[PDB]
RNA sequence: AUGUGGAACGGGGUAUUGUAGAUUAAGCCUUUGUUCCCAAGAUUU
RNA sequence: UCGUCGCAAUGGUAAUUCAACUUAGUACGGAACCGUUGAUUCAGAUCAUUGGUAGAGCUAUCAUCUGCCGGAUAACGGCUGAGCCAGAAUCCGUGCCAGAGCGACG
C-alpha cells in the first residue's frame, strides 16, 4: 500500500522526501522546523466561525509539544542539477562550529581528540579566499543551495548532545538571495519560532513512536493543525487568550517522559507521530492550500497545563 | 408574515418577537429588516441554542432571555440590549422563557409550570406580566402562543404590533 | 457522550443532548411521551 | 470566567479533566480530579472527603 | 575515555490510592545535595 | 578507513460516499453550477481530555487529529480541412512509503 511495508525510521530525523517548491521571487527563507516531540496538552481553541457548527467553540484537543527552536544553523551545501539527478555541488560551512556539531559528527567525542573540521576550521579561518572562491562557484553552478543547519540537543535539556544537521534547503530566493541569507545565518541559530509561528495547519513530518515488538516509521502530517509555539524557556507557553497566567506547556510538574522543553515547542492541535523527547521533522507544504478552514484561525482560547501524570486535572 | 426560512418554519421559535425588539440568516435578516428597525431584532444565539421564542421571551425592556445563554453569550446580549431592550436571564423553572413565557408587552405569560420567579422576572423587568399558563394546553405559553401586545407562538414571531410567521407556518 | 438523559441536543432521530434524554424501549412512556409533547416547541 | 465547581472536591473543576456525575436529571456533580471523579459518582460530600475544600471550611 | 562528566543513590517536586500518610519515576519531573568511578582494558582497521 | 549530510535508479501507493443549507421555491409542480456545514467507509498517526486495563504505561470508528493537484486520455462534442481543442472516480505524474547505485564534506 501507500505506508505498506511497514519499517521503523532507522534515521532518527524525519528525512523529508520533499521540500516546498522553492521560487526565486519569494523572499530567501527556510520551509523547515526542527521539533522533538515535547507532548500534549488540550489548548482550548474558540473556534470563532460564523456558518462553521463549531462556532465560537473552544476545541481542547491535544497540543501536541514539540520542542522546535534556535536551533544552530552552521552553513550552506551547494546542489547542482545534473542529468543523472540531483548531484551535491559542494559543502561549505562556516568557520565556527559547535561541540554537539562535533559530537554530531563523530561517534566518541569525548574519546575522540575533537579533530572534526580542526584543520576544516583553520582553513575557513585563514583561507577565507578558497572558502569565499567555492562560495562563489557555488553561487555561479549550484543550482539550489541546502543552508546546511545542526540542531540545540547539548544546548537544550537533553541527554543527547549530538546536534541534529539538517541540509534545508533555501526555500525561495535567488542564488545571490540564498547565499546572502546563508551568510547572514552563517553560524548563527536558527529559531523554529521565527521560521513560523505554527498557528495553523502545517506540513509536520517524522518518524513515529516505537512502541516495541513497530512504531517509529516515518510519517507525514499532511495539513497539521498547529495551536502555537510552546515556549519552554517562556513561562506562558500554555498561556492563551483566556488561560493565560503564564501558563506551562509542560505538565504541572513536567511532561510525563518529558519534562519542561528547554526551549521553544511546536505545540500542533492534533497528533503528531514520535514519542516523548523523539525528534520531529516540522516543515512546510510542499503544494499549496487555499481552503477557508485552513485559513481560518482558531482563536487559542484556553490550554491545559494540569498534572496529568497523577491528578490529571490539577492545573496549577 | 410567513417568512420563508430553511425547512422547519419555525420563525417564532427562532426570534421572539418582543414588544420593543424582535430577538432574531436572511430570515433574521427579513426579521431584521421589517420588525428589526422599529422592534430590535437582537439576533439571539444563546450558545447555540439561536431559537430565541424557545429559549428568550418577555417584552424588550427586560426580555427575559434565557440563562442557560452562555456568559459569553449573556454578556454580549446584555451589553447589546439597552435599558429599553435589557436581556434578563431567565434561570427559574422558565429557563425556556421563549418557548415557556408568552412575550407580549401587555402580559408576557409563563408557562404553567414556569416558576413564579421567571413570572415575576418578565413581569417586572420586562414590564410584561408573565401569567403562568398553558396556552391551549401545552404547558409553555410562548410556544404555544404567538402573544403580542395588540405552536403558534414557536411558528409566528408576533411582535408588540407584528405576527410574523414562519416558512411553512400551518395557515 | 448522550449519557445525561433527562441523537443531537433535543433530537432523538426516533436523546437530550451530552445527554441521552428518555428512550421508550419496548414501549414504556418515557422516550414515548416526552413530556406528552405540547410544552416548549412541541405545540 | 467561572468554571464548574466540584461537587465531591469543593474546588473549581477542570475544563474536561476530571468528571461530573451528570445522571438522568444532570446532577453533573463535577471534581477536581480523578480521585474526587470516583467520589463524584459516588457522591461523596465535600465536607467528608478530607482533600475536599469544604472539609476545610467545615 | 577528568567534568552541566556521567552512574548511582539521598532525595525534593510529583502524584496515586486514600483518609493525612507510604510509593514517592519506575516511560511523572527534577536536584547549587552526596559519594563512586574515569580508553579502563580488550579487539579490528 | 571511519563518520556526517545528501542524490534517487527502482518498487508500492489512497482515498470513498451521502446528507443538509445557500443557490431557490428560482430556472422551467419543481431543478442544476458554485459555495458552505457536517456525516459514512477506509487509511495513517496521537494519549491533552474521557472510558477501559492494575498515577504511569498500554489502549479505544469507547478518545483526538490528518487524509492533493498537474499532465495525457477513453467514450463523446468541436476547430480548420490529417494536424489541434474540450473531455471521464480511467491512465501517467506531484505527494507519501521503502532505498540498490552514487554525490559532497570532515
Amino acid at each position: 500500500l501507500g505506508f505498506l511495508p511497514r519499517k521503523r525510521a532507522s534515521r532518527q530525523r524525519g528525512k523529508v522526501k520533499a521540500f516546498p517548491k522553492d521560487d526565486a521571487s519569494k523572499p530567501v527563507h527556510l520551509t523547515a522546523f526542527l521539533g522533538y516531540k515535547a507532548g500534549m496538552t488540550h489548548i482550548v481553541r474558540d473556534l470563532d466561525r460564523p456558518g462553521s457548527k463549531m462556532h465560537k467553540r473552544e476545541i481542547l484537543e491535544a497540543v501536541t509539544v514539540i520542542e522546535t527552536p534556535p536551533m544552530v544553523v552552521v552553513g550552506v551545501v551547494g546542489y547542482v542539477e545534473t542529468p543523472r539527478g540531483l548531484r551535491s555541488l559542494t559543502t561549505v560551512w562556516a568557520e565556527h562550529l559547535s561541540e554537539e556539531v562535533k559530537r554530531r559528527f563523530y561517534k566518541n567525542w569525548f574519546k575522540s581528540k575533537k579533530k572534526a573540521f580542526t584543520k576544516y576550521a583553520k582553513k575557513y579561518a585563514e583561507s577565507t579566499q578558497s572558502i569565499n572562491r567555492e562560495l562563489e562557484r557555488i553561487k555561479k553552478y549550484c543550482s539550489v543551495v541546502r543552508v546546511l543547519a545542526h540542531t540545540q540537543i547539548r544546548k537544550t535539556p537533553l541527554a543527547q548532545k549530538k546536534a541534529h544537521l539538517m541540509e534545508i534547503q533555501v526555500n525561495g530566493g535567488s542564488v545571490a538571495d540564498k547565499v546572502e541569507w546563508a551568510r547572514e545565518h552563517f553560524e548563527k541559530t536558527v529559531d523554529i519560532k521565527s521560521t513560523f509561528e505554527q498557528n495553523e495547519m502545517i506540513d509536520v513530518i517524522g518518524v513515529t513512536r516505537g512502541k516495541g515488538n513497530a512504531g517509529y516509521m516515518h510519517r507525514t502530517q499532511l495539513n497539521s493543525k498547529i495551536y502555537r509555539i510552546g515556549a519552554g524557556d517562556d513561562a506562558k507557553n500554555a498561556s492563551t487568550d483566556f488561560d493565560a497566567t503564564e501558563k506551562r506547556i509542560t505538565p504541572m510538574g513536567g511532561f510525563v517522559r518529558y519534562g519542561v522543553v528547554e526551549n521553544d515547542f511546536v505545540m500542533l492541535n492534533g497528533a503528531t507521530p514520535g514519542p516523548v523527547k523523539r525528534v520531529l521533522t516540522l516543515r512546510k507544504s510542499l503544494l499549496t492550500h487555499t481552503s477557508r478552514k485552513a485559513l481560518e484561525p482558531v482563536s487559542l482560547k484556553w490550554i491545559d497545563t494540569a498534572s496529568k501524570f497523577g491528578h490529571g486535572r490539577f492545573q496549577t | 408574515l410567513r417568512a420563508q426560512f430553511e425547512n422547519s418554519n419555525e420563525i417564532g421559535v427562532f426570534s421572539n418577537l418582543t414588544n420593543s425588539y424582535a430577538l432574531v440568516e436572511n430570515f433574521y435578516s427579513v426579521f431584521e429588516a421589517e420588525l428589526g428597525d422599529v422592534v430590535p431584532v437582537v439576533h439571539t444565539t444563546i450558545g447555540g441554542t439561536r431559537i430565541i421564542g424557545r429559549l428568550t421571551c418577555g417584552n424588550r425592556k427586560g426580555l427575559l432571555v434565557p440563562s442557560s445563554t452562555t456568559d459569553n453569550e449573556l454578556q454580549h446580549l446584555r451589553n447589546s440590549l439597552p435599558d429599553p431592550v435589557k436581556i434578563q436571564r431567565v434561570d427559574e423553572r422558565l429557563s425556556a422563557l421563549g418557548n415557556i413565557v408568552a412575550c407580549n408587552d401587555y402580559v408576557a405569560l409563563v408557562h404553567p409550570d414556569i416558576e413564579r420567579e421567571t413570572e415575576e422576572i418578565i413581569a417586572d423587568v420586562l414590564d410584561v406580566e408573565v401569567f403562568r399558563q398553558t396556552v391551549a394546553g401545552n404547558v409553555l405559553t410562548g410556544s404555544y402562543c404567538a402573544l403580542s401586545n395588540q405552536v403558534i407562538g414557536a411558528g409566528l414571531v408576533v411582535n408588540d404590533w407584528c405576527a410574523f410567521a414562519g416558512l411553512d407556518t400551518t395557515a | 457522550i448522550m449519557n445525561c438523559a433527562d441523537a443531537s441536543c433535543g433530537d432523538m432521530v426516533l436523546v437530550v443532548r451530552n445527554a441521552g434524554v428518555i428512550v421508550n424501549p419496548k414501549g414504556e412512556m418515557k422516550g414515548s411521551a416526552i413530556t406528552g409533547p405540547v410544552a416548549k416547541e412541541c405545540a | 470566567m467561572r468554571v464548574h465547581t466540584c461537587y465531591f472536591c469543593s474546588g473549581p473543576v477542570y475544563p474536561g479533566h476530571g468528571i461530573m456525575f451528570v445522571r438522568n436529571d444532570s446532577k453533573v456533580f463535577r471534581f477536581c480530579r480523578s480521585k474526587c471523579h470516583k467520589n463524584f459518582k459516588m457522591k461523596r460530600n465535600p465536607r467528608k472527603v478530607a482533600w475536599t475544600k469544604a472539609y476545610r471550611k467545615a
